């Protein structure tokens, strides 16, 4: 609901998906920025100086017009308002904390962990490394509704804590696609090369539509029922790149208040479902956020001590798409040691 | 009259009207990629 945090939020997402496809750039790309972004405002709400600083920064917040207290509790709004019960369509973000019982937290960490960011603390023995792996693996996949079942590969035998955001959605076409007008169809990787898919067809639709001509990509609204939707932005052949090099909060403002009503005769959509699993780490660094992983972190929010670190930051999504409707779901982690 | 192909590499954002969040963002370059 809140402007400063869309705006926030929106900047972050572009600046991730550039760095992810930068990285990756014949991949591709299915993420959360709402899971990283909350992933990560969680982890600062343990950071101090220098550390929490990058942080916020890298999440695209302007800490000259907002504080971290003003940020805490916009997410805080945030994920009340996600979680709202709902019966048209399927949503929910929740997230955990993993500790070593032995390690001592601040009551002020885990009691605003619970308020701000609806966490429970979960007492995990992460010397028994696969126990450990498997209860974290199975929160997600309880949240994610099954979706996502390995987010967690490998885990350090000394990992003190882990802190995991997962987001679920289940939603269905306004206007969904008849099974039987679904055909084997090209869809062309390049000019010259293409794969066969599962094409489905709506025909006779009337759908928020806007050509744009200077970056050569025609973009389309479909609605979901509920309060969702989804942009679909189709650079024409091989203007993909120069499409994602203008993608903003500003070009998506743009593409939002330019799209007008039309009557369109056909639109064909694969049907299809996508995998992605992160290391944010090097994707992190790009955006600013560096010393939460150096022998410099100041986490000292959490325990009271400068004695924990970041080692890792991984996320993982799904997306399935098809007649009736979507499936999507994510989860990040953000792996802690001691220091 | 007006035809929609998403025949070759497309974006996805999927967006909450009530929050301006961005659930979900997506390229698909190819639907059956390994
Ligand atoms: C009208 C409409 O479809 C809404 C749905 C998602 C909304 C966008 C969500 C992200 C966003 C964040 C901002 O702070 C600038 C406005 C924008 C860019 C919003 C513009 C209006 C949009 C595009």
């Amino acid at each position: 609901v809140d402007r400063g945090l869309a705006s926030a939020n929106v900047d972050f997402a572009f600046s991730l998906y550039k760095q992810l496809v930068l990285k990756a750039p014949d991949k591709n790309v299915i993420f959360s920025p709402v899971s990283i972004s909350t992933a990560l405002a969680f982890l600062s709400l343990g950071a101090h100086n220098t550390t929490l600083t990058e942080i916020l920064k890298g999440l695209k917040f302007n800490l000259t017009e907002t504080s971290e207290a003003e940020i805490h509790q916009s997410f805080q709004h945030l994920l009340r308002t996600l979680n709202q019960s709902s019966d048209e369509l399927q949503l929910s973000m929740g997230n955990a904390m993993f500790v070593k019982e032995q390690l001592s937290l601040l009551d002020r960490f885990t009691e605003d962990a619970k308020r701000l960011y609806g966490s429970e603390a979960f007492a995990t023995d992460f010397q028994d490394s696969a126990a450990a792996k498997k209860l974290i693996n199975d929160y997600v996949k309880n949240g994610t509704r099954g979706k996502i079942t390995d987010l967690i590969k490998d885990l350090d035998s000394q990992t003190m804590m882990v802190l995991v955001n997962y987001i679920f959605f289940k939603a269905k076409w306004e206007m969904p696609f008849d099974p039987q007008d679904t055909h084997q169809s090209r869809f062309y990787l390049s000019k010259k090369k293409w794969v066969m898919v599962p094409m489905m067809s709506l025909h006779h639709l009337t759908i928020p539509y806007f050509r744009d001509e200077e970056l050569s990509c025609t973009v389309v609204q479909l609605n979901y029922t509920g309060n969702a939707s989804v942009f679909f932005i189709l650079p024409d052949q091989d203007k993909m790149e120069e499409v994602e090099a203008m993608l903003s909060r500003e070009t998506l403002a743009r593409w939002g208040d330019s799209l007008e009503f039309r009557e369109i005769g056909e639109l064909y959509l694969p049907k299809f479902s996508i995998s992605r699993d992160y290391n944010l780490n090097d994707i992190l660094l790009q955006l600013g956020i560096e010393e939460a992983f150096t022998s410099k972190a100041d986490l000292s929010g959490i325990t009271g001590a400068r004695n924990l670190a970041v080692s890792q930051v991984v996320h993982k999504a799904v997306l399935d798409v098809f007649e009736e409707g979507t499936e999507a779901s994510a989860a990040t982690a953000v792996k802690i040691t001691l220091l | 009259r007006t035809i929609v192909r998403f025949n070759r590499p497309f974006l996805m954002i999927i967006v909450d009207h009530f929050t301006w969040s961005i659930f979900f963002m997506s390229k698909v370059t190819n639907p059956k990629q390994a």
